[PDB]
């Protein structure tokens, strides 16, 4: 059962309209535009442990994603394809109130969304993970862990996942076995996906909300992209709403910034 | 193999053009001890909701200082799908409760009773695409039954694209085959999107074609949900947008 | 671990003596005398993606049964034998203190009670739902979801199951695979069965307590009859107790009324 | 129609004798020990058989969380268990719907016994295992609760006694044997506060005329007094045992 | 997550001093001296449903331990090996303090320490328990329940289980199936082991805490020895520490104390 | 085969003398949103541990009249192993998140903050033996980052028994292979051990020799603990006690 958010912070009027008057004069608090990213840094194969790894700082935001490769039967479902696994973790170490313990509701919508934009994108390629056909394919389990709350993390994380499957390394298959020592190749990516969010503030757009930003947001919509721009997942989100031509423009600026963050993305993955 | 999404003559695998609703069939009030219910039918995908008016909240750390703390829960019943689905909730039945949640959480005035939980419990009893919003139409009539005061009532319907045309509100096998399943829900007197989600693939322009399409839908079905409220039922043979 | 429940409604010394001074002049409530059934409605092959199932209004409770079939290897332990998986859940919709997320101990309680009387009653053949002998029989599921609480639930799950049973389509079997639009025939259904729960107020005995009657009662008492009225299930309910005679009394109006409800069951179901 | 012969064993032998040697008419063997736990604030063994219970109480005291107590009660918490070397086979430790039902059943038959509202505010533990199971486990359990409660000093109504009583091969047969539970048409628990002719808990599972039911209902009666006897002696004289003997 | 325990007794200022005076004349509240340990009891094949099982009562302790035998297959990473599963039930029933449900963080760690103890120590030869090698072998289920927290519960659970084991009784295996009445021989052990905790109280040192004594000290130190005094297992326990010359102090009398347990031990098993 | 651990000049298998630590490095502050945080790396593994500050009890009854409640997590992240560790939690990390706690408890002076809760998060990254060692110290330096007052800083060393060699600080290798693994943690200046475990067998004698040695390790750990608090960044090259 879902209910309304008890421990998340009420942040008072006074100070919402204090980041509103701003928005009125075009600028945030950290000094960027409405539609400006926060800085980003990738750190590729962070976890050594991993089959591909990514530790991505967007602001504040930290999120580490790892990838860990193993052999399965595909399901009886569908015979002709490796499986996916996407993993969100909210780790309480993110922010100042957290329960730990496998995920909740959010994580779990994290996941969700991440999987469906890599999925539905068909960036990751899941018929050419098979092995055997029908008797043994390659399961990708991505496994997201938030480290540090610093607001849109939806965005941080289909970062660190695209991020960390381009990191991944194959192994050599010993017809039985596995050779973690041998490396063949890499994951079947047709290109990388990014996920913008813009969130409805007031009367105004803004692109990659901070916490304060978020915290006090009517609602937020996250639009994926694929390289060539094709719309590969939306998502509303937040308990306000937002009229047709908010949604209108959003996914327009939605778009000019995916431009933009999907060069820089692939200058942290090497073209 | 891939069944053909629109025949030869423009019509759906249903018989339906692409812009034609499904047939709706609405009522209120239909349980005693819930203080506002609603049964809400678009095709075969029909979901039941009870609403449990505003009561104080039984772990008292838990409740709201100023807000009413909203309790949603979508749930499918084992035998709302061709092959039985498990009682115990899946991770798309958390998203969808979720989301949900926060749909109405725009709806309801949550400050007219603080401390105060609201229930709303709904099930899917037949699943045929767009489950989650027969069940949020259901919810926010459940509500509108139970006299908890809301901004706007919610009306919604599933957009897609098929063969690369744009249809309205689709089917399992719509659902299923189609490129893209777009749900969409609206307070349609305040033009204000509740519910917005995207699975599958679109260009902008096709984006905000199936954009247009969903609010003449949702037009046509928020007419019936005011009638359903004067009326307590409501019944809707299938039309075109 | 089970305790006391705390949620429910401690009804009033004044309210039971008013419910007491009527059962004393031979009426309740509602009109109907100490012995009386509320009425009964029954909708079959109502949830429309179930195999069978029904409907079931018994006063102002609510009850929807369906069952669903699947083929399964038969437990290693009953070689010979179909399946039966009752499942009866009280979903929050039913009643105002009502527990939400996966049965409790009274839910579980109604369902092994009803699974009893049917599977004990032999009402259901197991025997007759193997394919393959050892290798393959249908598993029946039966979920039995309460919607309304209106008072005495499990004369209502017995019914509601019952029905849904009779309701249930069998379908073709192809020889590996289900075939779900060739339907082959009906459930091995030997007779219906019904519960029959007789509430002791104060010093009087009454069947089919409603809300009210059951939230003064001391304890109800079940009894599960064949149609050709063979006790096949009996169940003490409640918090307090009941005299020696006061069962024997109640297993005699509980009979003398089986047959009118049983009667009445067949009428819903075309014999 | 050839040499055929059923696969379901006999339950009714030579004289009127049953599978362990008993008469229709006849209880197992009993053996009942209060008071030992040290932690406990009261405790007992109770033995029907082979059918072996332990139930330890912990005596009137304040709720944890305090908005699940009752206003003017105590909150009866019991807990029917089998421990996995209890069985012939090794039954799961975590609780099964057979245990849940049971602990529900238990608990509202002592819940008649125990006279809560002398403890507003307070819960009263009830812990019981069964270490062998040999059927009538859930009657062995509530007697040892019964007993255990007494042994805590909590005030109560009466003793809570009980046997099986079921249908054999056609005949009518007092307390049940693991290998009669099984394989006979009716299995019937019952449990009295003997003293007030009231009953605790009733169930039936298998099948039974009307007639069958009264008469089965009649011997569990003389039963349970014979029972009852040794609890009040249990009580006084804190051990007890007795060797099988017909009613 | 591990958390404070709120439910501990917190027993006052004055109750520990009067224990501590005590032990600086090296006497305690039960009599014993500083390196006694309590009165032992062990009757054997206790639950008669087990395969083997022993009662064991350590002062006001009790600690029930029973076997129960299965043939499975071997884990795919162990394949000549027999499997062990020590399970552990802080009965609610011992303490005034203990909730339901399942082994809490305590409860395993005394499972894990038993387990440990015999499975480093080749107290029970794992290698012994092949049946048909990588195919089918012994797997031993060990379930220890204590029924009554007299204080320094891992000793008597070592205790139990060691008694358990050597109780334990082999079946008859027909090539396929198991014989439950054609007793084959006893469990492949190497040697009985014991533990001994000796709890750092002030400034004091006592073996065999009791249920006073533990509520008072600041830590425990518990050590498994196998007969020829080989330390097997090492355990420290409780919110508080030990300097280096207390832990040294502490096996020397934990081990001149094995001999004498150890010997108490094979008494009850019968050399 | 089972591999040999002392080669043909005693060396072990990633060329360490038997008295020789692994690669330690350490930085605090390394997360915004905590009050304190540490990542710690001896060798392969490493850890980062979070701590949240003295705060109130969101369950009451839960809370301790004159204590703070320590509440501490030992987890293992999927990727942190050879092989994907379930995410869900193990029996082996129940006892260790305990076995951490109550080394804490010795350490924190939780008296100073009634009805408060100090909570405790640590991921092991990379598991590489010692995962619970590397865990304490990471808490130990978060909790000392959040400015919460203790006795001590905690510093440890698994210490083992290889081919009937003592040895000091374990391998993935060596935990598994050798005869002996016993984790050691101190509060160093006050000679105070704090978590104390040994699994597999030793003689007495072996036991006091790999005790004698894990202290001298122990102290060298402790420098750069001392060292990470004022300079908040610290790099050890592999070197003998
Ligand atoms: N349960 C159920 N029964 C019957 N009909 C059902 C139904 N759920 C939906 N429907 C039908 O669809 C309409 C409209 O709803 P929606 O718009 O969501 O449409 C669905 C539907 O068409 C189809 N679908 C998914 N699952 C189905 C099942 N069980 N039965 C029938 N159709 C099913 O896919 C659409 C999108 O689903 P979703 O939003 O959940 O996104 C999924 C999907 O893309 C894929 N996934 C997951 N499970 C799948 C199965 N069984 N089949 C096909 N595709 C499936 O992954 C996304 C999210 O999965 P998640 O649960 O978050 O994580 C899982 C998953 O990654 C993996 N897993 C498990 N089983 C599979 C299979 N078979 N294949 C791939 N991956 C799988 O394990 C992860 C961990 O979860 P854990 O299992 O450990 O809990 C309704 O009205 C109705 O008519
Ligand atoms: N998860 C994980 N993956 C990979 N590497 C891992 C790891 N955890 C640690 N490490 C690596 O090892 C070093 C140092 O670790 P440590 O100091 O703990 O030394 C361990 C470790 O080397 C090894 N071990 C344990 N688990 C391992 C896994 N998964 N992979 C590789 N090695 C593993 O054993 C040493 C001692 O272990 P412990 O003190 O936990 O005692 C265990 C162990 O001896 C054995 N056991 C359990 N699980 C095992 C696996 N997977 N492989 C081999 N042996 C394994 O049983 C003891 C008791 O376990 P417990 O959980 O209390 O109870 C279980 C057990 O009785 C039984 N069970 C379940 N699965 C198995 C298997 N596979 N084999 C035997 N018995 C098994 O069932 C009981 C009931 O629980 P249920 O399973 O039903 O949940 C780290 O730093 C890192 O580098
Ligand atoms: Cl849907
Ligand atoms: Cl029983
Ligand atoms: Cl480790």
């Amino acid at each position: 059962m879902s209910s309304t958010p008890s421990n998340q912070n009420i942040i008072p009027i006074i100070k919402k309209e204090s980041i509103v008057s701003l928005f009125e004069k075009g600028i945030r608090q950290d000094g960027r535009k409405l539609t400006d990213y926060r800085p980003l840094s990738i750190t590729l194969d962070y976890a050594k442990k991993a089959d591909g790894s990514a530790l991505v700082k967007l602001g504040t935001t930290m999120v580490l994603a790892g990838t860990k490769l193993e052999i399965d039967k595909p399901y009886e479902d569908t015979p002709n394809q490796g499986n996916l696994i996407v993993n969100v973790e909210l780790l309480p170490l993110a922010y100042e109130t957290f329960e730990p313990g496998p995920p909740d509701e959010n994580a779990i919508e994290l996941a969700r969304v991440v999987d469906r934009s890599l999925r539905d994108s068909k960036a990751l390629d899941l018929t050419k993970l098979v092995i055997e056909p029908g008797k043994s394919v390659w399961t990708v389990w991505l496994d997201v862990y938030v480290l540090d709350y610093g607001g849109n993390v939806l965005d941080a994380c289909t970062l660190a996942s695209v991020a960390a499957l381009y990191n991944t390394k194959v192994y050599k298959v010993e017809q039985i076995s596995v050779n973690k020592n041998e490396v063949v190749g890499k994951l079947p990516l047709n290109y990388p996906v990014v996920t913008i969010s813009v969130a409805k503030v007031d009367k105004y757009l803004v692109v990659d909300p901070d916490l304060d930003e978020e915290s006090i947001m009517d609602a937020k919509i996250s639009f994926s992209y694929t390289p060539d721009l094709k719309i590969v997942g939306i998502q509303k989100s937040g308990k306000g709403s937002m009229s047709l031509q908010d949604i209108d423009q959003a996914e327009n600026t939605a778009r000019s910034t995916a431009v933009k963050l999907l060069e820089e993305l692939k200058k942290h993955l090497g073209i | 193999e891939r069944p053909k999404l629109i025949l030869d003559d423009g019509k759906r695998t249903d018989g339906r053009k692409p812009d034609e609703l499904r047939s709706i069939k609405i009522e209120l009030g239909v349980l005693k001890n819930a203080d506002g219910s609603a049964i809400f039918e678009m095709g075969n995908t029909k979901a039941i909701a009870a609403v449990y008016g505003p009561k104080e909240m039984h772990p008292r750390h838990l409740s709201l200082p100023d807000r009413a703390v909203l309790r949603v829960r979508y749930h499918m019943t084992p035998f709302s799908t061709d092959e039985r689905k498990n009682p115990a909730p899946s991770r798309r039945e958390i998203e969808l409760s979720k989301v949900i949640r926060e749909a109405l959480e725009s709806a309801v005035l949550v400050e007219l009773f603080p401390r105060t939980a609201i229930d709303v419990f709904t099930e899917i009893l037949q699943a045929d695409a767009g489950s989650r919003l027969v069940s949020l139409m259901a919810a926010s009539l459940a509500l509108a039954d139970a006299g908890i005061p809301m901004r706007d009532l919610i009306a919604g319907v599933a957009v897609g694209k098929a063969d690369g045309v744009i249809i309205l509100d689709l089917n399992e096998t719509e659902d299923m085959w189609g490129e893209a399943d777009m749900p969409i829900a609206m307070m349609p007197s305040l033009n204000q999107v509740t519910l917005f989600q995207l699975n599958g693939s679109m260009t902008p322009d096709e984006f905000r074609q199936a954009f247009d399409l969903a609010v003449k839908g949702i037009n046509i079905i928020y007419n019936l949900e005011r009638e359903a409220l004067k009326s307590k039922y409501v019944e809707f043979k299938e039309e075109g947008v």
